[PDB]
């Protein structure tokens, strides 16, 4: 019977290590006008802009290729005991995965 | 109706799980819909340090072998209510998920409670929907925070109105007021998709149990 | 009946509270006023509620007229109650000593017969609870909220025999005088008694009193301390 | 009605002592279940502190060896022109290569940390797996 | 006020009157309409005031009396609908509904 | 169980930033 911690440590999300500048790729699962909410497998989806070229085969169920830069975006402020989120992970929309 | 009582009610109490909800999930399950995902460690609150594993390149982990331990605990009171006949009143201010609660909901015969909660609707009911009003006998928090990252006034609603709570708590929630506290991811769609799944075969199968029961105990 | 004084407020009952919304009704429980002030015009009620066998609670009424003011701080009040434990449905179980903001209370539980020697609101509040038997020390600020305040958390965080074996595992023997080298076993821990006993503190360190110091050792002088007065 | 004094004791604590002093007439619905299973912790309220001093959250990072392993790794080749794809439960990548191979290594041969770097990349070079320093 | 036994009452001297109307006027009760009510009172009770509402009227104690509340719950203390608790639960279902029927486009003169 | 982890310093620690006359004279 597999533990917790082997599936911790067998994990991809824990084998990828830091994941800044880390090439994943996500999922487009809801489209609000130009803004794309694609999931790459974390806690948080990140929401990117549609290109300008070739923008139109950019629909739901696309995968595209992101380069990550946070998995979550936090920062405490000036007079506050705990850090305040905005519940999205920042990334860079690169393109389409052929 | 003593027999009754003895036969319908008090029977199921007598066994660890009546329902069989352990075999609703496993630990992989949890850990394949990312339910042990927590928020960074900069938004951690510290009555869930003892439900963390750890803390993975700033990203807390939440132990899942403890996560089985009180979500078969939740996952059986929930049940046995249902069985019960009790109202149970699903509450969540995450918009992503409002339709899909909504649906649950409406699914497994029971009360949704996804938009504004006005102030008064558990502490003030009588005046609100009429002297007669039934209040609900279980309270199911999907998401324990509100839009400002604060307590959902219904917690403490709930606590003054002597209502047991279930809640899926995650790394920057406060799980003392909840009755029966589930920690687990409560973000990705994933995971609030198992819980909702989970919750509801157990509601369904605790109802088809009870009419079950019944039907045996007058047939004999 | 007057209440403390002839023209006080502060003693007099308001009788039992009204048959709730829920569908309750409180024949068995007794109301008593505790302050009434005027908010500058309104009137501010603290009264306090209780059936005698340790349900007792207190509320605030705010209104222009007073009869509004009892009834909302009552009805308020029986929504609120705090269950209180009893040693032997007499008195408190141990010693407690509480500062609440300002108010220093010092009660002590007391053998059957020793009356209710307390600030007139805490006999009050007593006879509303079901304590028979107590001493009461108000030291600071009397403030008639923040000694009810106090009172109630205090009686209500008070640790029970049985609670007491539980914890430490242990069997609570009880020694009297009047009944000799005899032990009498008040509580036993419901799960296993550990077989090591406790350690024989030589000297402990606890925080005495001074005042209870001083009257032990007979060096307290006070012309207004053991004066006769009537049952409570 | 029960007592709404939520920041005393807990619900089932309130709920047990107001029937047994006679206030409330009938146990609720939930009262029995509640009972017979009950939950790990009693829901008392408790107010959250700041921690001061050398008082210090006990949450430990999660480490294993291998991340020192993966650290060289992703400053010596890079990070790998092959994207990753968590939504995989059994994703294989070509750090994590280099570290089985790594560790393969290690246990039928020396313990060198050096050396094990080159003879893994020269081992995965040989497989065809492209690394650019 | 007006209690549920009036309004009973009243009902069953409407459907009386309309009987005796129909009688009245020669026509068959079984088949008798509103506007066969409208006509005949029109014609027996002839008012050319102008206000519309201050001719005489024979109307459905329905109709004429004001309405109530509805029952939101059975004697098992349930309620009906699965929104209930919101309070506003007929004006949620419709918004749900709503939002339902976008979520299955997006898969895919007057006021 | 060998899958816990391990106490150890951050290995992906990145070097403290320098200023452009860090360690010249
Ligand atoms: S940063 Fe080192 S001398 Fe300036
Ligand atoms: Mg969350
Ligand atoms: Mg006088």
């Amino acid at each position: 019977v597999e533990s917790f911690a082997s599936m911790l440590r067998h994990s991809p999300l824990t084998q990828m290590g830091p994941a800044k500048d880390k090439l994943v790729i996500g999922r487009i699962f809801h489209i609000v006008e130009n803004d794309l909410y694609i999931d790459f497998g974390g806690k948080f989806h990140c929401v990117c802009r549609r290109p300008e070229v070739d923008g139109e085969k950019y629909q739901k169920g696309t995968r595209v290729r992101l380069r990550l830069l946070d998995l979550e975006l936090t920062s405490r402020f000036l007079g506050a005991t705990t850090d305040t989120t905005v519940l999205e992970a920042n990334a860079v929309l690169l393109g389409i995965q052929e | 109706s003593t027999d009754f009582n003895d036969k319908i009610l008090n029977e199921p109490l007598k066994h660890s799980d009546f329902f069989n909800v352990k075999e609703l999930f496993s630990v992989r399950s949890l850990f394949d819909a990312r339910v042990h995902l927590g928020h960074k460690a900069g938004c951690r609150h510290r009555f869930m340090e003892p439900y963390i594993f750890g803390s993975r390149l700033d990203h807390d982990i939440i132990d899942l072998e403890q996560t089985a331990t009180h979500l078969q605990l939740a996952l059986n009171f929930t049940a046995h209510m249902a069985y019960r006949k009790g109202i149970i009143l699903f509450i969540s201010r995450n918009r992503q998920f409002s339709y899909l609660i909504e649906n649950m909901a409406r699914d497994c015969g029971e009360y949704a409670h996804t938009r504004y909660f006005r102030g008064g609707m558990l502490t003030n009911a009588r005046l609100l929907f009429g002297p007669t009003v039934r209040l609900p006998d279980l309270i199911i928090f999907l998401h324990t925070l509100n839009n400002i990252f604060e307590p959902h006034v219904a917690v403490r609603d709930a606590a003054k109105m002597n209502i047991p709570t279930v809640g899926i708590v995650d790394t920057n929630c406060n799980p003392c007021l909840i009755t029966y506290p589930v920690p687990g991811n409560d973000d990705s769609p994933l995971a609030v998709h198992l819980y909702c799944r989970l919750f509801q075969t157990a509601i369904t199968r605790a109802k088809e149990k009870r009419q079950q029961v019944e039907a045996l105990y007058r047939l004999q | 009946e007057r209440g403390w004084s002839g023209n006080s407020w502060g003693g007099i009952s308001l009788g039992p509270p009204d048959p709730g919304p829920c569908g309750e009704t409180y024949e068995d429980f007794d109301t008593r006023i505790l302050e009434v002030r005027n908010v500058f015009k309104s009137i501010r009620v603290l009264v306090a509620v209780g059936n005698g066998k340790g349900a007792a609670g207190f509320s605030i009424g705010k209104a222009t007229d007073r009869m509004d003011a009892f009834r909302k701080a009552k009805n308020r009040a029986v929504h609120h109650l705090h269950y209180i434990e009893r040693y032997e449905d007499h008195t408190i179980f141990h010693d407690i000593s509480l500062r609440f903001k300002r108010t220093h209370i010092k009660m002590k539980k007391q053998p059957k017969g020793y009356g209710l020697r307390c600030h007139r609101a805490i006999i009050t509040i007593c006879r509303l609870i079901g304590i028979k038997d107590m001493y009461a020390k108000v030291s600071g600020s009397i403030n008639m909220l923040s000694l009810t305040q106090g009172l109630f958390r205090g009686l209500s965080r008070q640790e029970t025999h049985q609670q007491l074996a539980d914890k430490k595992g242990l069997h609570v023997v009880e020694i009297r005088e009047e009944c000799g080298p005899l032990p009498i076993v008040v509580a036993s821990p419901r799960g296993p008694l550990r077989k090591d006993p406790e350690p024989e503190d030589e000297v402990p360190d606890v925080k005495l009193d001074w005042e209870d110091v001083k009257t032990a050792q007979g060096m307290k002088r006070s012309v207004w301390s053991n004066l006769k007065r009537a049952a409570t | 009605a029960g007592s709404r004094l939520e920041t005393v004791g807990s619900i089932f604590s309130r709920t047990r002592d107001l029937v047994r002093a006679g206030v409330l007439k009938e146990k609720p619905l939930w009262f029995d279940v509640y009972d017979a299973f009950p939950p790990l912790r009693e829901p008392v309220f408790q107010r959250p502190r700041v921690r001061y001093g050398k008082a210090k959250a006990p949450i430990q990072d999660i480490w294993y060896h291998e991340d020192r392993i993966r650290a060289k790794f992703y400053s010596v080749y890079g990070s790998g022109q092959r994207a990753f794809d968590l939504f995989n439960p059994n994703f294989k990548s070509t750090c994590q290569r280099f570290v089985e191979k790594y560790t393969e290594l290690q246990k039928l041969g020396e313990t060198d940390e050096e050396k094990l770097f080159v003879e893994t990349g020269k081992a995965l070079l040989a497989e065809g797996v492209i690394l650019r320093r | 006020t007006y209690t549920e036994d009036f309004i009973k009452k009243q009902i069953e001297e409407f459907n009386i009157g309309k009987r005796h109307l129909a009688n009245m006027m020669g026509e068959d009760p079984e088949t008798f309409t509103q506007e066969d009510i409208d006509r005949a009172i029109a014609y027996l009770f002839p008012s050319g005031l102008f206000e519309k509402r201050a001719r005489p009227v024979m109307k459905h104690p329905e109709q004429i009396f004001p309405r109530q509340r509805a029952i939101q719950w059975g004697e098992d203390g349930r309620p009906f609908h699965y929104l209930f608790y919101t309070g506003k639960q007929s004006y949620y279902s419709l918004m749900h509904d709503v939002y339902g029927m976008l979520l299955n486009l997006e898969k895919h003169g007057s006021r | 169980n060998e899958d816990l982890p391990i106490s150890m310093e951050n290995p992906y620690k990145e070097p403290l930033k320098k200023c452009i006359l860090c360690g010249k004279h």
